RNA sequence: CUCUUAAGGUAGCCAAUGGAUUAACGAGAUUCCCACUGUCCCUAUCUA
């Protein structure tokens, strides 16, 4: 068969003789079926059914409100219309993180008797030109999987988020030792490259570096989110 | 009981487990066939899949033409050295184990078969019976 | 060639695909993990969750990508027909979006398994696994329109007739309401509709017959109007592409009774306008409906 | 195209014989064959085929045909006779002989 | 005429052998990224017989993209196995890209040791503020990284074998007070154009684990010269690989029980001789411009 | 049953039958074909130096000569003397196809026998001259 | 007079049946559909015998014969031989042959006057063929292909050989057999024509998968219908050129 | 102030050889092949 052969068959021979009556009785039964499903389905299927019912009721109420509202009844230039898009830090105080949580003890030796090596469990920024210390003289370990180079920085003005490269770590609020180790935790002040934001000073200098504050836990969610301090 | 086989097959004593090497009885250039699998084999822990007369296997050519080697091809077992019972009333066996190269439809690659061919295999596969000069 | 593409698996929409893959992860992987277990066991549990969900999404995408034909690789007749039917630009853009989503899901899975190597507690490992699954879900939610387009295209393309552009072909062309479908009914056993109004037939229809033990295919086309190609539409472009691509014997059907709503002068003008189309092909003019009016007693 | 010449010729050529002896070899069609009537599958008065007999008796896989019904013996009473095969350690068939 | 026709008869290619994927394990590549992360200078070791064959272009591109501060140089080893003009031409051609040093690694009779030592002292002087530098040796299996390190130390400090994959983990060696050397396992970058034959003839795998070396013997015949082969094995008169194997087996007495010559054993021995440098061969250098 | 007989007379280690060897030696064309064999790389001595009586390949002509100067070869030659003992002999002993057996015996006595003997004599003198 | 049928969904008619001018042999396996397919064309004009050979269903490959005689291999049982003798009239001689090549239908390809044989059959077998079948015997290979019975279909009218037969081989075989010969396939591209079909002077039976051009070639070469000579190859040349 | 890509056509110059790619030996560590087999398919039987 070719093209719309089922529709041609319906046009030429019709449907089954009780098709309309069967469909009408099933649609009449749908209300009882919905109530029985709501009272009978258990577990994850029941929870999903309740969530979908709530969403459908919300959508129906919105449709009714929009219909009733319709039945009742930035100064952009021409080339831009018809187009779319105190010195306090936003996080003055964050959770304290102890050294026991920050560092993990790494044991060395055949019998695992030495315990002088420590591994940083948080995300870090190591910078440019980084080379690993020789293993015999390597006490502090910053694994490569936890090293970060870029962050999602939200600008308060203009309401956008841009993926920017990290330049430096300015102040880790937990400790200056964590600051010099480059630990990226919640509330850390970092320096970011803002070249693609198109910022110009009052004197005509192009701004390409500013400060941002990290507002999430990259150890928890696998990424660095920051707010640009403008 | 395999694709291309004509009808049902009654049980025969199994002679060739996986890893066995049998002679090649056709004229396609292969000298021996190395069994790596048996079509239609069952599933049981620790039990090796084994072939019998008239069964289709997957085989690699160990000795033969270099172009013929280094590939897996279907084969049909036409002779076995393990004794099996005919329902007419005798146990019988051949000197060697031997098979022929075929396609998944059961058609021979060669044009003739040298040596005797079992009646079970010849009656099961029409192309083997067409290419056989000696049937038992 | 392939000549038919009905064997494409069903393309689910974005939310349905999300439900299928996530519920498959929940059903087919173990779901009980305790905070009292070893940290290696906890890490393996959540790594398995992430890896399995990524594999499920990737295999659905691969089933989509392998099934659909390559528009550039097929024969030029099929390429032009599918471009007329489905807008090749949208077609390739949707399939490329599927491919990009597959690569992104793979990247998310690898990154979060590597991150889960360093998880220190059940809470952290659970947060990382949920982050990976949420990022995959956002990727999948960004494919809502291409998936719907591809499901519609799959359903339509599964019903296209198989036309071999290399076999023997009798092509039938002309104005609407001249009897092309009636001639196809007479010479083949195709089920093409015959109605006395213009453009009853909106797509190519194929029939078959045997002449001197040889298989011939007959192609009935939607009617062509005497208009320039700039204002020619897709339905007529089907017939134009069929005539241009199929090396065949063309039969131009003329109605001398003007029951078709087109005059004899208009039919002759259409013939002379589509004259450049049938180069290096057999051409013949057939005058239909001779029971109403004959060519002999014409002006 | 020059490529498809030998292949076409080797299958379009029909070989013909020539003499080689004064021996006449003629086709043989039996009189019953040439007086046979063409079978009509849709006909009120046609021959009842063996498949019709099988279908009316048992059907495929249930009907047990008697092969001895087609024997051309001297006496029709001998059709349902069991031929002995063994007698006191000897095979009857290798002793069976006229005169 | 290749892949599509085979499936019609039910013919499937045999499963790819697991020995040919050696040098591609996640363990080995984790070791490689460890030594690169620990190295200030990276020495890529090339085989003077097939230097373009033994180049890790993907690793070089990774180093130039992600770690531009690390210094990558070339050491062309096994220069004694090629003619002098071949080695000079290869040095000239590879110096257009990177600083390349010819080398012959040996504890007692070496070549290039002093040049490499003064080069490493120059790198140390350039990094005089770092208090130490590390030089990581990378390259294909069996190219001679361990031999070169032993040559620099004038002592067997790294284990060396003709079989590929002797070195399995990294190893620190102290050359001077400020200079460390890092030995690394060999690597083989994945690729689709590189066939099992190319992998085998780059000396990557141990021949004892391959299925049928007779099919690879024609590669030996194509890569080697007839006169060199006949001088090595004291035979002559063959017309193809099978007859070459048969003549060599009959001369050496490598006959199985029953009279059939040991084709697989002789072929494995030939491949071992080819890879280990008992048969002279080299790849032609690029044409001079 | 015992290990020696089992591992000597396994089916996969079977040897050529005496009646087949007798048929090979009976006709001069078969003897010529077995004397002039194509070069086979899978055979001892490249398919040359083949003893027809014992159906055995030797690695060298000196090995074939030592085999000919031996009791094992003499044992096989003595075994290959009389009637080949096909199935017709056992059938006749049971009393079955006796006339067929008698016809075969008289054919062997009259025609096949002396021709096979002359072929054996020519083969023996050929081997003595060439070896 | 070419019909298409199957033996239990198999196109190999010559494997499971034997057709001569005076009798027909069919295997006993399964239902009576195959027997009735032969019976629709044959009526009761010639005997049609259900039979087995050594317990097998491959009777067209195990047996060989013509309108005057039938040869069965030595593996035939006494009961099967007696069954054949009782089922066939006295005008058909029946012989059990002591032959090493037991697939007589493969090693012998004969008609009422001539026979081609495997070049390695016995002299006594040749003399038995001449005595029982009443035909001349020639040792031949069809373009180097042994098993002439499986690679040739032959009647008193014409013959079909396997498609890999050279023109000179066709000429020599036509001179020997004294019938026109053509090369071609049966059962949609099979080269085993002798095991693919059965034929006599007035009937051909092939498999269902035989195409219309192949059927037309078979009809023309075997001169089946009233207006089918061997000279209409020129008229079928266009169709054959398109088909090849 | 300056330093490195000059070497060229399947084997060189330069002092038999250009070597530790070291023979032989080993209840030393390891890989592979033939032969061989109850290691296994799959277990059975016999003796003290
Ligand atoms: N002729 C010659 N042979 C060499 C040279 N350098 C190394 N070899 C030989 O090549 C083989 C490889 O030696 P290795 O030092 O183990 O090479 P590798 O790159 O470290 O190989 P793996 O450790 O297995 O990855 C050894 O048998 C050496 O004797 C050289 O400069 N000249
Ligand atoms: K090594
Ligand atoms: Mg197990
Ligand atoms: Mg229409
Ligand atoms: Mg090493
Ligand atoms: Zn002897």
């Amino acid at each position: 068969p070719q093209n719309d052969y089922i529709e041609r068959h319906i046009k030429q021979h019709g449907k089954r003789l009780d098709h309309e009556e069967r469909k009408r009785k099933r649609e009449a039964r749908e209300s009882h079926k919905i109530s029985e499903r709501a009272q009978k389905l258990t577990g994850w299927k029941g929870k999903q059914f309740a969530k979908k019912r709530y969403a459908e009721k919300v959508s129906m109420r919105k449709k009714i409100k929009a219909h009733e509202q319709s039945k009742v009844k930035d100064a952009l230039p021409t080339y831009l219309l018809d187009r779319e898009q105190k010195f306090s830090v936003p996080l003055p105080k964050v959770r304290g993180i102890s050294e026991e949580e920050m560092f993990k003890v790494i044991k060395t030796g055949k019998s695992r008797s030495k315990s002088w090596k420590r591994m940083i469990t948080k995300h870090t920024f190591v910078g440019e030109g980084f080379t690993r210390r020789p293993v015999k003289m390597e006490r502090i370990i910053r694994p490569s999987a936890l090293r970060q180079k870029k962050a999602n920085v939200t600008h308060p003005e203009l309401g956008v988020t841009v993926f920017l490269p990290i330049l430096a770590v300015k102040k880790n609020p937990q400790s200056p030792m964590y600051t010099q180790l480059g630990v990226l935790t919640k509330g850390t002040i970092i320096e970011v490259n803002v070249s693609e934001l198109g910022m110009v000073t009052a004197g005509g200098k192009v701004v390409w570096g500013k400060y941002a504050q990290v507002t999430n836990e990259p150890d928890r969610d696998g990424c660095v989110n920051a707010v640009l301090l403008v | 009981s395999g694709n291309g086989a004509q009808g049902t097959k009654f049980r025969i004593s199994l002679g060739l487990p996986v890893g066995a090497i049998m002679n090649c009885a056709d004229n396609s250039g292969a000298r021996n066939l190395y069994i790596i699998a048996v079509k239609g084999s069952g599933s049981r822990l620790n039990r090796l899949p084994a072939a019998s007369l008239g069964d289709m296997v997957m085989a690699t050519v160990k000795k033969g033409k270099p172009e013929l080697r280094k590939k897996v091809m279907p084969a049909i077992v036409v002779r076995q050295a393990k004794s099996w019972r005919r329902r007419d009333g005798v146990f019988l066996y051949f000197e060697d184990n031997a098979g022929v190269i075929a396609n998944p439809k059961g058609e021979m690659k060669g044009s003739a078969i040298t040596g005797p061919v079992g009646k079970e295999c010849a009656d099961l596969w029409p192309r083997v019976a067409s290419n056989s000069g000696v049937v038992v | 060639m392939q000549l038919s593409w009905k064997d494409i698996p069903t393309v689910a929409p974005a939310n349905d695909l999300l439900d299928i893959v996530l519920n498959r992860t929940q059903r087919k992987t173990p779901t009980v993990i305790r905070p009292g277990f070893k940290i290696t066991r906890i890490r393996a549990f959540y790594m398995r969750k992430v890896k399995y969900t990524g594999e499920g999404f990737v295999e659905k995408f691969e089933d989509i990508l392998k099934g659909f034909p390559n528009i550039n690789d097929v024969h030029p007749f099929h390429r032009d027909l599918m471009d007329t039917l489905y807008e090749k630009n949208h077609y390739k853009i949707s399939l490329a979006a599927i491919s990009r989503a597959k690569s992104l899901v793979e990247q998310v899975a690898r990154d979060y398994v590597r991150l889960l190597k360093f998880g220190q507690s059940l809470f952290q490992c659970k947060q990382l696994k949920r982050a990976a699954l949420g990022r995959m879900a956002t990727i999948v939610k960004k494919l809502r329109d291409p998936l719907a387009y591809l499901e519609q295209v799959r359903q339509h393309i599964g019903r296209l007739p198989s036309i071999d552009p290399n076999t023997r072909t009798l092509l039938i062309c002309g104005y609407p309401n001249v009897g092309k479908s009636s001639f196809l009914r007479c010479i083949t056993k195709s089920d093409v509709d015959v109605q006395p109004y213009a453009f009853t037939t909106k797509s190519l229809y194929v029939g078959h017959f045997d002449y001197k033990y040889l298989r011939f295919q007959a192609i009935d086309t939607p009617g062509i109007l005497d208009r320039p190609t700039e204002e020619m539409n897709n339905i007529e472009m089907q017939s134009i592409y069929a005539i241009a691509h199929l090396r065949s014997c063309v039969l131009y059907f003329m109605d001398l009774s003007e029951q078709c709503g087109f005059t004899i002068e208009a039919q002759v003008k259409l013939f002379h306008s589509i004259k450049p189309l049938f180069a290096n092909k057999s051409v013949m003019v057939v005058i239909n409906k001779t029971d109403i009016i004959r060519p002999e007693d014409l002006d | 195209s020059q490529s498809r010449i030998n292949n076409v010729l080797n299958k379009i050529h029909v070989a013909q014989p020539q003499a080689r002896d004064d021996v006449k070899r003629t086709p043989f069609i039996p009189e019953s064959v040439k007086n046979l009537k063409k079978y009509d599958p849709e006909d009120p008065n046609r021959r009842k085929l063996a498949r019709d007999i099988e279908a009316e008796n048992g059907g495929a896989g249930v009907f047990n045909v008697n092969l001895k019904d087609k024997y051309l013996l001297e006496d029709d009473e001998w059709k349902n006779d069991i031929m002995p095969e063994i007698l006191d350690g000897k095979n009857v068939y290798d002793f069976l002989d006229p005169e | 005429m290749g892949n599509q026709e085979d499936k019609e008869n039910g013919w499937t290619s045999a499963a790819k052998e697991a020995i040919f994927s050696k040098g591609q394990s996640k363990r080995i590549w984790n070791e490689l990224y460890k030594v690169i992360d620990s190295s200030d200078v990276v020495i890529h070791v090339l085989d003077a017989r097939d230097p373009l064959g033994t180049r890790c272009k993907s690793v070089e591109e990774y180093m130039k993209k992600e770690t531009p501060h690390k210094h990558l140089i070339y050491v062309l080893n096994k220069c004694d196995l090629v003619p002098t003009w071949v080695a000079a031409a290869w040095v000239k051609h590879l110096s257009k890209e990177r600083p390349t040093l010819a080398f012959h690694a040996s504890i007692t009779n070496s070549f290039g040791k002093g040049s490499l030592i003064q080069l490493l002292r120059q790198f140390s002087q350039l990094h005089t503020d770092r208090k130490q530098i590390s030089v990581g040796f990378i390259g294909y299996p069996n190219t001679g990284k361990s031999s070169i390190i032993n040559t620099l130390r004038k002592k067997k400090v790294c284990q060396v074998a003709p079989i590929p994959g002797e070195t399995k983990v990294w190893q620190y060696i102290t050359l001077m007070k400020r200079i460390f050397l890092i030995d690394c396992p060999g690597i083989v970058p994945p690729s689709s154009k590189d066939s099992e034959e190319d992998i085998l003839f780059r000396g990557v795998v141990r021949v004892e684990h391959v299925t049928h070396p007779e099919q690879y013997i024609p590669g030996v015949l194509k890569r080697c010269q007839v006169k060199h082969l006949e001088r090595t094995y004291e035979i002559s008169g063959w017309k193809d690989a099978t007859e070459f194997i048969e003549i060599l087996a009959r001369k050496q007495g490598r006959l199985l029980k029953g009279g059939e010559p040991d084709e697989s054993g002789v072929s494995k021995q030939i491949l071992n001789d080819f890879n280990r440098g008992k048969i002279p061969w080299f790849v032609l250098p690029p044409e001079k411009e | 049953m015992g290990r020696y007989s089992v591992k000597r007379y396994k089916t996969k280690r079977r040897t050529r039958d005496l009646d087949l060897i007798y048929n090979d030696l009976s006709t001069k064309e078969s003897v010529q074909k077995l004397l002039n064999q194509p070069l086979d790389e899978t055979k001892p001595g490249l398919g040359q130096h083949y003893c027809i009586h014992c159906a055995k390949y030797m690695e060298t002509a000196i090995a074939l000569k030592t085999h000919l100067k031996g009791k094992v070869h003499k044992r096989r030659v003595k075994e290959l003397r009389g009637v080949p003992y096909t199935q017709e002999v056992s059938d006749a002993a049971a009393g079955y196809n006796l006339n067929k057996f008698l016809n075969r015996v008289q054919e062997i006595t009259q025609s096949v026998g002396p021709e096979k003997e002359s072929n054996e004599a020519l083969l023996k003198e050929h081997l003595d001259s060439t070896l | 007079m070419a019909t298409r049928t199957q033996f239990e969904n198999s196109n190999e008619i010559g494997v499971f049946s034997k057709l001569t001018n005076t009798y027909c042999l069919v295997a006993v396996g399964g239902s009576e559909n195959f027997y009735s397919a032969f019976e629709a064309e044959l009526g009761d004009a010639i005997p049609i015998v259900h039979t087995t050979i050594a317990g097998t269903r491959i009777i067209g490959r195990m047996t060989a014969g013509n309108r005057r005689g039938l040869l069965v291999p030595t593996q035939t049982t006494d009961q099967e031989l007696q069954h054949l003798r009782n089922s066939l009239p006295d005008s058909v001689k029946i012989q059990r042959v002591e032959e090493r090549l037991s697939a007589l239908g493969n090693v012998i390809c004969c008609n009422d006057y001539v026979a081609l044989v495997h070049p390695d059959i016995d002299r006594e077998t040749e003399e038995l063929i001449s005595d029982v079948l009443g035909v001349e015997v020639f040792r031949q290979t069809i373009s180097g292909n042994i098993l002439v019975g499986s690679y040739c279909s032959l009647s008193n009218q014409g013959g079909l050989v396997h498609p890999q037969t050279s023109v000179q081989d066709q000429e020599e075989l036509s001179s020997l057999l004294q019938v026109p010969l053509v090369a071609g396939t049966v059962n949609r591209g099979s080269s085993v024509v002798g095991a693919g079909m059965v034929v006599n002077d007035y009937l051909a039976v092939t498999g269902l998968d035989t195409t219309a051009p192949e059927l037309s070639v078979i009809e023309s070469i075997f001169r089946l219908q009233d207006a089918q000579p061997e000279s209409i190859s020129g008229n079928l040349r266009d169709t054959l050129i398109e088909t090849y």
